DNA sequence: TCACGTATGCTATAATGTGGTCTGACGCGG
DNA sequence: TCCGCGTCAGACTCGTAATTATAGCATACGTGAGG
RNA sequence: AGUC
């Protein structure tokens, strides 16, 4: 994102900085649910080969 | 099989076999009747459709939908999928003398110990109790030993304490990414329903006590006990097998 | 100006931004939507009206007979919600529909003067929505979640690369109707326009135009601009349009008049263009060589021969030009196609098009959808017209037509549901415009393109399906039957419609068990939006783009509330102020800014409308009753945010809260919390089990009261007035004259729901808030629901918390709790479990519910009464029998041992087994209630009969007290009317009230009032009779049960569960923990004052988590309690009302720029001491979300409590007595006990039952299951050595049948030897492979 | 790319000749006399009728193709028992046969647990009655309400509606997602747990040891009666076949063996302990 | 030889070609 | 080049248990029990 | 519908 968050958590985000935060946060959380699968599929391919 | 409700429940293979038999027998009939060839052909197409559905449904185009709309599970589907029989029932299985509960800290524990709830351990070591009860002659037979455990008599606790002594238990956490996701401990009987984990091994399990749970498994044979104490014990698996560094590290 | 329930306890507000619009009713969506479905509208096609007019009138295939719809009506519900929940039936209204069978003569042309038969037919019961927003389906409360789908209309999308490593962007149009086949247009790498009907095989786009009757020359005239070529004398000329060249390179020397403008081989800039245009250039001389390549527009033929020289859309040459000249054509219309802006796409597509005429095109279309089947002309016209041009099979809907027309830049919103020939061409035109470079692609994730379907639309659709299934049956029977004997009801079937709707409200993915752990859980569940289920996305289909936060989600959808799971991003909580537009788009309120001054004029803007205006931020500073203080205001437009001047500002955010959803609004210092942790915080608040004592939150936001009221779980006063009678069961209020209607008696009765079971087996208990003889207004809380304090929402309990390590007892988020918490029964929770015992009829004979049970101790039978039912109030523990039941066994061929054993005790005990319902193992509770459902024919149990005696007499008492309090309250009014114009005070009280039918006064308005009260009295008199007969019938009614089932006994257990190690607790900043140890009071860190801390949480689980909200909550919580401790001290010493008033006014009016004013004074002394008594257990404070309390305000509040500004205190170790070496942060965190109790999660198994085919042990604690030893877990044993442990796990522990029994016997024999075998799962595998016809033998040694 | 069995078959049927009245009469006379071609042509030409009937009663049990083949069997019986001498048309007579064979097949094959036409016909009347009741009673038919209308036994109506209960798939995963199939919930009932089987082993082993603890003549007429040691479970009177050859002395000695054994269970620690069992 | 569920049989106006979900992705053959 | 088939992590918890429609009656076929 |  071209606009960074100037503020910190002690300062408190404003509505716009918090909303902008959300994107990164949720992509992180979705990553754990969805990508774990490809990581884990690589473990399983490796295990079968060796 | 009959459900309790008086209803029956059956495999989809029965629906696929019935398809095949109906069309096959109808083909025998139409051959006995010397039917015109257009109709014989239709029946031969339909017979091949039914057998192909029975072997591998969905490969030959549009799979035969049963009751909900879902395609009937065919023979190949019971072998093939991850869910088949290989991955589900054979390369891994459900296991006896297995339990689980929420984990919680045991800062007082030594590295080779884990808090195992009384009621959980009572149940896991049932045959081992029955056995000592009969060697002490406190239980006349197995059904009397079972009823003494059901009544949770005071002498039974003392016997259970005696069995668990020097008997290792396997703790497992999902996901098991590397081998240290299973470790053996000597159990410590504790009043209360939560498993107590030694902090220093929390690293290997990636265990944090905000509600994580663990599987408990009892190695039954002398061989399995020894493999747990020598190979899989917490104390003996200090260094990561991945890199040389100690995994058992204060944090 | 505060309400009565607020006078009892006022929350201090640190908010500064005045709220111009109040939080709306939160359960708006569910109610409005369903209300539209059932709502009787004559015109406005909504729900059923629309459904009937759409399908009906249904006329027969012969055309003699037709069935037409008149009107419908919902019968009143057979069973109330209560009886439905107990009995396990759907709460529904019978649908009766008036229908008219009209018949025509075949001999007369269309004579309708034969037979018109009109009657009211039953078509199903429709499930009704509760006033809360739920449906009760088979005795279970369920919520149907609103859906989010792609709005019908047009969409222009493009594979950004993907196909062809060429890396070509292929543009496409998709026309999506509400009902019908999809119409796709797309480009190919070679720039050929293609049509996919119903995403079948590809066809050239021009073919669809031929089917719509377009000649080649007409097609070209539609997409292409014509360029005229005049052939004068010998030189070639062409009619020039000054711009056309524009940004092209001049291939010839361009000469105009006599004078050379362009140089050959140079690029024509703006100067050349304006020079040529101003000179008025219309002919330019050109070389003959330039036409080689130009495309002819029309068919040009030789007027001499009359044969075609060149067909339309043909590439010209020097020889075709020559032939054209000599034939006598000196004007040639050619296509303008200059690459770049004007691409020849349709020209090239016509050359790819194999079809010639209309028929040839219709045949090819017909052959695509129905490949093989020979064309007929009738068939091809019929199919093509029935695709997109039939009113019955195609319907864009109003929203489809509206979004379609706006996408094609039309003026008119409303129009035809069927596609016009002009529609299709306009769509193709826009596609091609986008390819050229003018025009842009629509975005699918944009909320302007995602529409909300709440319930009513979905119930409507399922109901249409039911009707359609009926139409086939109906039309079929109208043609076959004789018309005159046959009435309409013999043709209609109710079971198809009932089945369609039943399957929606019961089988559907969107219909789910309401999440009722707590009020917030309910309210948030009912305002859920799911992109999943039918007509939506799937988890497989769902990418990463849809899941992420879209810019348009601002003010409509919560960015921070979504399941952390596979459903992440598909399921969304609605924002606070958000609402559905008339078409079903989401919209958000905004304050209109006029001439820079910010009005209170409030406009709801849709996703598309929002893009157009510049909207200032809510935090933007307004200047005292006019414009913005600051010159450059921070605003947002075009989906992005920056500074603007004041004149540019159009609008502004209504509240600071509108971005956030309900659940997240309840998080205090959200502003200081990481969005991830905040998400899980809002998610865990839904998991909070209500404690025995519902404790308010000291650090709140203000949404607390809104949520408690709107959830419906609180009893709220409609009429108000003074409370006549309180009871732990009921509240009767006497209404005030101003709202009290002069017709019916003005006494409101609210019956409170006592200790009832939730879906999650939590406890639902309503207690009375107000005291006897309390004056109350409309909208005052009369009774508190389960997790509500005086009107406010109370999900858990606030506690004295200290952040510091203990001896590893708070290691990784592990929680150290004081014994005092357990003693005070805080976080003690109530669970009400419903167990049923079913008496069925088997092939051997009916099962008996006698107390006479083979092989049972007197200890067990003590607790059962005559019938075999446990007594009310009886405490029970695992294995105790609740309802005794025995099942008939067939002739038992016994093992010799059993023959001997049965001979020894002689307890042959007849031909019967023991199938008694007994308490599940380890659960232990008190029996609160018992229900008996019998059928009709079978002789009732003695205990069932005494239960009905109780229900009958109790019913009689209930109804009797209704008529008595209603008659007393009604004559109390007549008494006041009679005094009006007839003083008889003492004289009227002496004669009996029963003989007051004679009493009147003079004929005025007051005599008419007496008539109203007298007609009501008698109405209530008969009403009481028919009510009592209904109750009596339902109590006697052998309810109709499942086939096979003779009777059912439902036992309700009440369990009190104590907090304990393993139980899961969290705060509201997503900060979880499992309790590790309960510490004695002596051991816990204590203050200088000697007061021990309740909970010791680990400091190290804050800076990593970046939820700083919990720390601010703790500092403010201590400050709140500081002031409560001062008020508690002043109340203990009585002191002066004047002095308390002083302190409390200075307190409420503390904050730097406090919005909330509290001019204490006006409060009467009695109001003030009731207020102080509530403020004593800590002054409750509200920190709005994004407009919260500042650190400086919190430190100022702490100074008012004489607590430290650091909010750190000196602590002393309970054990040693010595001080901790540095100050510790202590204060009050509001904590929650989640549903995850160790009691329910702890499970263990040695040996049990085993699976049917695979012979492996079952899964799950309910089935007494073994833990799954997965691939992952196996690999661990493989990495180690452990080969015996692995084999054990594979063989004697799972399948190996012989092995497991043998090894069990060995372990009791103490041999600890395995003796392995072959896993039965493998034996199955073999059999399954041989069933495939593969020989899989096992070669022996 | 015509691959579908149905579309192929319907293509083949369309390619047939449509018969007239006089043509039907000519072919029908030759057909009954036993013409090969006449039978084939009448069947092939009238396949169209089967389809317009099998497609009519669709989504009721079997699939169109399956409903078309069985319907074709009706066509054959129709051509076999057609009377060309009667002026009345073939289509009229055939419609009966095609509907009959389709309905009969749909009544048998459709239900996994096979149901007799007699019960099916009874069921039909119960269901039609339920429909008329539902139209006037806004609620649905009770078993007793249906029984009252037909003047039949409540028990008989209940038995019938029980047989209507259609079958739940075991292989079908239930938990919304493919989480767990019903198979894995439902345990093997006929198979005892290792706990129960081991308990029977203990009793059996104990019996052998209990037989060599009482009198030699007290465990020779007690076990040989119950069939514990002996081969066949005899009665008091039948123990006479061995060596006992008594009726009174066998009954006194059987009970004498059990009385001494009752005190062996009171002392070991069972009797009333193992009475609950 | 009947009792009882099951099965086969015939009805004769004419009628004669069928009719749910629609969007994953990145790899690797044929 | 385009269609087809193949993979996509690992356990755990709950909760519930549906719908349709096939006419109506007379002789024919099989087994067991009673006279 | 959830829990790691
Ligand atoms: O979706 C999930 C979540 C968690 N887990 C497993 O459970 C563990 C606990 O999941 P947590 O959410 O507690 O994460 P964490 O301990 O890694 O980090 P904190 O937020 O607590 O600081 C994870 O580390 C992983 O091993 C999963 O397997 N899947
Ligand atoms: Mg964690
Ligand atoms: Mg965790």
């Amino acid at each position: 994102i071209e606009t960074p968050i100037t503020a910190n958590f002690r300062e408190g985000l404003n509505v716009l900085q918090y909303f902008i935060s959300t994107h990164g946060a949720r992509k992180g959380l979705a990553d754990t649910a969805l990508k774990t699968a490809n990581s884990g599929y690589l473990t399983r391919r490796l295990v079968d080969v060796a | 099989v009959p459900l309790d409700g008086g209803r029956f429940a059956t495999s989809d293979l029965n629906d696929l076999y019935r398809r095949v038999i109906n069309r096959n027998n109808r083909l025998k009939r139409l051959l006995d009747l010397a039917a015109p060839d257009i109709i014989v052909r239709n029946e031969k197409r339909m017979l091949q459709e039914a057998v192909d559905a029975l072997l591998d449904n969905g490969r030959r185009g549009r799979a035969i939908t049963g009751s909900n709309k879902r395609p009937l599970k065919s023979l190949a589907d019971m072998i093939k999928g991850k869910q088949g029989r290989f991955r589900q029932n054979l390369l891994g299985k459900r296991v006896d003398y297995s339990g689980r509960s929420v984990i919680t800290v045991g800062p007082y524990l030594r590295l080779h110990q884990c808090g195992l709830p009384k009621k959980m351990a009572l149940e896991l070591f049932k045959p081992f109790i029955y056995g000592k009860l009969e060697l002490r002659g406190l239980a006349t037979t197995i059904k009397a030993a079972k009823k003494m455990v059901e009544r949770e008599e005071a002498v039974v606790w003392d016997i259970l304490d005696e069995v668990i002594r020097e008997h290792p238990v396997l703790l497992n956490r999902a996901p098991t990414l590397h081998r240290l996701g299973i470790q053996a401990f000597e159990p410590v009987l504790i009043e209360g329903k939560a498993i107590q984990l030694h902090p220093l091994v929390c690293a290997a399990y990636n265990a944090d006590f905000d509600g994580d749970q663990m599987a408990v498994h009892v190695p039954l044979t002398l061989e399995a006990q020894l493999e747990a104490r020598a190979l899989m014990m917490s104390t003996n698996n200090i260094l990561s097998p991945a890199n040389g560094e100690p995994i058992i590290v204060p944090s | 100006v505060y309400s009565y329930t607020e006078k009892k306890r006022i929350r201090k507000d640190f908010g500064k931004r005045p709220q111009v619009l109040d939080v709306p009713y939160l359960l708006s969506i569910q109610l409005d939507s369903f209300q539209k479905f059932i709502e009787q509208d004559p015109e406005g096609q909504y729900g059923l009206e629309a459904a009937f007019r759409s399908v009906f009138p249904i006329q027969s295939y012969s055309g003699n007979s037709e069935l037409q719809y008149v009107s419908y009506r919902l019968g009143e519900p057979v069973f109330d919600v209560q009886e439905c929940q107990i009995r396990g039936v759907t709460y529904s209204a019978p649908l009766r529909v008036k229908l008219r069978l009209v018949i025509y003569e075949r001999e007369a042309p269309e004579g309708t003067v034969k037979d018109i038969k009109e009657q009211e037919v039953y078509m199903g019961e429709i499930p009704l929505m509760t006033d809360n927003g739920t449906f009760v389906i088979n005795g279970t409360e369920r919520v149907i979640v609103s859906q989010l789908h792609r709005s019908p209309g047009v969409f222009f999308d493009s594979d950004k690369g993907k196909t062809h490593s060429s890396g070509k962007v292929l543009y496409n149009a998709r026309i999506i109707p509400y009902r019908g086949s999809w119409l796709d247009f797309e480009f190919d790498p070679k720039d050929n326009l293609f049509v996919r009907i119903d995403r079948r095989r590809k066809l050239p786009a021009t073919i669809i135009l031929r089917a719509l009757n377009y000649t080649t020359e007409q097609i070209l005239d539609l997409f292409f601009e014509k360029v005229i070529f005049e052939i004068r004398d010998n030189k070639l000329q062409m009619e020039l349009v000054p711009e056309r060249l524009r940004g092209e390179t001049a291939s010839f020397d361009i000469e105009a008049n006599g004078k050379v403008y362009v140089e050959k081989g140079r690029r024509i800039t703006a100067r050349h263009i304006r020079q040529l245009e101003k000179d008025d250039v219309k002919l330019i001389e050109v070389p003959v060589e330039y036409i080689a390549g130009k495309v002819v527009a029309k068919d040009y033929i030789d007027e001499s021969t009359g044969e075609l020289i060149c067909a339309a859309n043909m590439e010209l040459s020097l020889d075709l030009l020559a032939k054209l000249s000599q034939s006598g054509h000196k004007r040639i219309e050619t296509l303008f196609t200059n690459d770049l802006d004007h691409g020849p796409y349709i020209s090239e597509t016509l050359r790819v098009d194999p079809t010639n005429d209309r028929l040839s095109a219709l045949v090819e279309i017909y052959r695509m959808m129905r490949p093989g089947e020979p064309p007929t002309r009738e068939a091809a016209e019929s199919l093509f017209e029935n695709l997109f041009f039939s009113e019955d099979r195609y319907d864009l809907s109003a929203v489809g037509r509206m979004k379609f027309n706006r996408s094609l830049l039309r003026e008119e919103i409303e129009g035809s549901g069927i596609l016009s020939k002009d529609d299709i061409i306009d769509v193709m035109k826009k596609l091609i415009d986008i390819r050229n470079g003018k025009g842009e692609v629509d975005d699918i994730d944009h909320l302007g393109n995602r529409r909300i379907r709440s319930v009513g639309e979905m119930a409507e659709n399922q109901f249409r399906v039911g009707l359609v299934r009926v139409e086939r049956a109906v039309k079929e029977r109208l043609s076959l039957g004789d018309l005159d004997t046959l009435m309409p009801q013999d043709m209609i079937n109710a079971k198809p419609i009932s089945a369609a709707v039943k399957e929606f409200f019961g089988s559907s993915q969107l219909s789910q068990f309401m999440d009722q752990n707590n009020p917030l859980s309910e309210i948030t569940h009912k305002r859920r939006i799911s992109a999943l289920g039918p007509g939506g996305l799937t988890r497989e289909r769902a990418g990463f783009e849809v899941r992420d936060v879209h810019p348009t989600h601002y003010g409509r959808v919560c960015p921070i509330e979504t399941p952390e799971g596979p459903n992440i991003g598909l399921i969304n909580s609605l924002s606070v102020y958000a609402q559905t537009n008339e078409y079903g788009f989401l919209e958000t309120p905004y304050r209109k800014v006029t001439d820079g001054v910010v009005t209170d004029e409030i406009h709801y803007l849709s996703a598309i409308e929002e893009g157009n205006y510049v909207i200032a931020q809510a935090n933007s500073n307004l200047d005292e009753e006019g414009h913005f203080v600051e010159d450059l205001v921070t605003c947002r437009s075009k989906g992005e945010s920056s500074l603007f001047s004041r004149d540019q500002v159009d609008y502004m955010d209504v509240s600071t809260q509108q971005v956030v959803s309900v659940g997240a609004s309840l998080i205090p210092f959200l502003e200081h919390d990481d969005a991830n942790r905040a998400l899980m915080g809002a998610n865990m608040q839904r998991q909070a089990v209500p404690t025995l004592r519902a404790d308010k939150p000291l650090v709140g936001t203000g949404m607390e009261r809104a949520v408690a009221v709107d959830s419906g779980v609180t009893a709220v006063a409609k009429r108000g007035g003074v409370v006549q009678y309180v009871d732990a069961s009921r509240i009767v209020i006497k209404v005030n004259e101003d709202e009290m209607y002069p017709g019916e008696a003005g006494i409101d009765i609210y019956n409170l729901t006592k200790y009832t079971r939730s879906n999650q087996n939590t406890c639902i208990n309503q207690m009375p808030c107000v005291s006897l003889g309390e004056p109350v207004e409309r909208g005052d809380v009369l009774a508190d629901g389960p997790s509500t304090d005086l009107g406010e929402l109370a999900l858990g309990q606030n506690m004295r918390v200290a952040f510091m390590p203990w001896n590893g007892y708070n290691f990784e988020d592990s929680i150290l709790v004081s014994e005092r918490v357990v003693q005070e029964d805080r976080f003690t929770t109530i669970h009400i479990q419903e167990l049923a015992c079913v008496s069925r009829d088997t092939k051997l004979g009916p099962e008996e519910i006698t107390a006479d049970i083979p092989n049972v101790g007197e200890a067990a039978l003590s607790k059962l009464d005559e019938s075999g039912i446990v007594y009310i109030g009886a405490e029970v523990t695992g294995g105790d029998i609740l309802v005794g039941k025995v099942t008939p066994k067939g002739e038992t061929q016994l093992t010799p041992e059993e023959k001997l054993l049965r001979a020894i005790f002689g307890e042959k005990a007849s031909d019967v087994k023991d199938s008694s319902l007994r308490v599940p193992n380890g659960v232990s509770g008190t029996v609160i209630d018992v229900q008996v459902f019998t059928r009709d024919g079978v002789e009732k149990d003695k205990r069932a009969l005494e239960i009905e005696e109780m229900q009958l007499k109790q019913a009689k008492k209930d109804l009797s007290e209704e008529l008595q309090i209603l008659e007393a309250g009604l004559f109390s009014r007549i008494r006041a009317v009679l005094v009006a114009g007839g003083v008889e005070a003492e004289k009227l009280d002496k004669l009996p009230r029963d003989r007051w039918l004679e009493l009147g006064l003079t004929d005025e308005e007051k005599q008419n009032q007496l008539e109203q009260l007298a007609e009501q009295y008698d109405e209530l008199k008969h009403e009481f009779e028919k009510k009592l007969e209904a109750k009596r019938r339902k109590i006697t009614q052998g309810d109709d049960l499942a086939p096979g089932v003779l009777k059912i006994v439902k036992v309700y257990l009440a369990v009190k569960r104590r907090i304990q190690p393993g139980d899961k607790m969290a705060g509201r900043h997503g900060n979880k923990g499992v309790i590790s140890k309960i510490n004695p009071i002596e051991d816990m860190p204590y203050d200088e004052n000697g007061t021990p801390v309740d909970i010791v949480l680990n400091p190290l689980g804050v800076p990593s988590r970046m939820n700083i909200g919990q720390i601010l909550e703790t500092h403010l919580g201590m400050a709140a309690k500081g002031i409560g401790d001062k008020i508690n001290a002043m109340l203990k010493q009585q002191q002066e009302v004047a002095k308390l008033r002083e302190f409390i006014q200075r307190a409420y009016d503390l904050g730097a720029d406090v919005r909330q004013k509290v001019d204490l004074s006006t409060f009467s002394d009695e109001e003030v001491m009731r207020l102080a008594e509530n403020l004593r257990k800590g002054m409750p404070i509200a920190t709005p979300v994004f407009d919260g309390a500042k650190e400086a305000e919190i430190k100022e509040l702490l100074k008012l409590g004489d607590l430290p500004t650091s909010g750190q205190i000196r602590l002393y170790d309970g054990r040693t007595g010595e001080q901790f070496e540095r100050p510790v942060t202590v204060g009050y965190m509001y904590m929650l006990k989640l549903n995850h109790l160790v009691d329910d999660k702890m499970h263990a198994r040695s040996t049990g039952s085993y699976s049917l085919v695979t012979q492996q042990p079952l899964g799950g604690k309910a089935q007494f299951g073994g833990q799954r030893f997965g691939e992952m877990e196996v690999w661990a044993l493989e990495a180690y050595g452990a080969a015996y442990t692995l084999q054990e796990m594979l063989t004697v522990k799972s399948d190996d049948v012989n092995g497991r029994t043998k090894m069990y016997k060995n372990i009791v024999d103490g041999n600890h030897q395995m003796e392995p075998g072959m896993p039965e799962s493998f034996n199955v595998l073999l059999k399954e492979i041989r069933s495939l016809g593969i020989n899989i033998e096992l070669e022996d040694e | 790319r015509v691959l579908d069995a149905t579309q192929l078959y319907l293509g083949e049927i369309g390619y047939s000749p449509l018969l007239t009245a006089e043509e039907e009469v000519y072919f029908a006379r030759r057909a009954l006399r036993g013409d090969v071609a006449s039978r084939r042509r009448m069947i092939e030409s009238n396949l169209r009728l089967v389809v317009k009937i099998a497609r009519r009663y669709g989504n009721r049990g079997l699939a169109l193709l399956d409903l078309i083949e069985e319907g074709n069997l009706g066509l054959i019986r129709a051509v076999e028992k057609f009377d060309p001498e009667r002026g009345f048309r073939f289509s009229t007579y055939a419609t009966w046969w095609i509907r009959q064979t389709i309905e009969r097949a749909i009544m048998n094959q459709t239900r996994t647990i096979r149901l007799p036409i007699h019960i099916v016909k009874e069921l039909n009347v119960y269901l039609r009655t339920a429909r008329e009741l539902s139209h006037k009673l806004d609620h649905e038919p009770s078993a007793e309400e249906i029984a009252e209308q037909l003047d039949k036994p409540v028990d008989d109506v209940s038995r019938m509606l029980r047989l209507n209960e259609r079958i739940t798939s075991v292989d079908t995963p239930l938990g919304g997602d493919s989480e767990k199939a019903l198979l894995d919930i439902l345990a093997d009932e006929k198979e005892n747990g290792p706990e129960d089987t081991t308990q029977d082993d203990d009793m059996k082993q104990s019996i052998v040891k209990w037989l060599f603890e009482l009198n030699a003549k007290q465990r020779e007429v007690l076990a040989r009666r119950f069939g514990l040691l002996g081969y066949e479970a005899a009665t008091l009177e039948d123990v006479g076949r061995e060596i006992g050859l008594t009726r009174e002395r066998v009954r006194q000695i059987q009970v004498e063996g059990l009385r001494r054994l009752r005190e062996i269970l009171q002392t070991q620690g069972l009797n009333i302990e193992a009475l609950f069992l």
